[PDB]
């Protein structure tokens, strides 16, 4: 029972890191479009430092 | 870069095309304020004079 729990956790923990590094990548390329936004002259710095947090 | 609208792309440029045109109905109307001659000839004499 704890080799397959262990295993099973193990695996969904794989899952759960895969995801996040796709919300990681979706908040990178975000701050890239709202870096832009901002060089260019649309949005605040204000909305530069929501990308950033 | 795809970080704004289509959408909201047209909507700025169809605002800068009519407060363009309203710079042009503005510069027509102080255009006409220098009386152009609408022709060529010989000009006869003022029927009002300067202060009118």
């Amino acid at each position: 029972a704890s080799v397959a729990t262990a295993y099973l956790t193990l695996k969904a923990d794989q899952a759960q890191l895969q995801l996040t590094k796709d919300t990681l990548g979706t908040y990178q390329k975000s701050f890239d479009l709202t870096q832009r936004s901002y060089d260019v002259g649309v949005a605040s710095a204000l909305d530069l430092r929501q990308a950033q947090t | 870069d795809q970080a704004v609208s289509k959408q909201q792309y047209a909507d700025a440029n169809a605002a800068y095309l009519q407060s363009k045109a309203a710079v042009e109905q503005a510069r027509i109307n102080l255009r006409y304020t220098k009386v152009l001659s609408p022709i060529s000839g010989r000009i006869g004499r003022s029927a009002v004079t300067e202060g009118a």
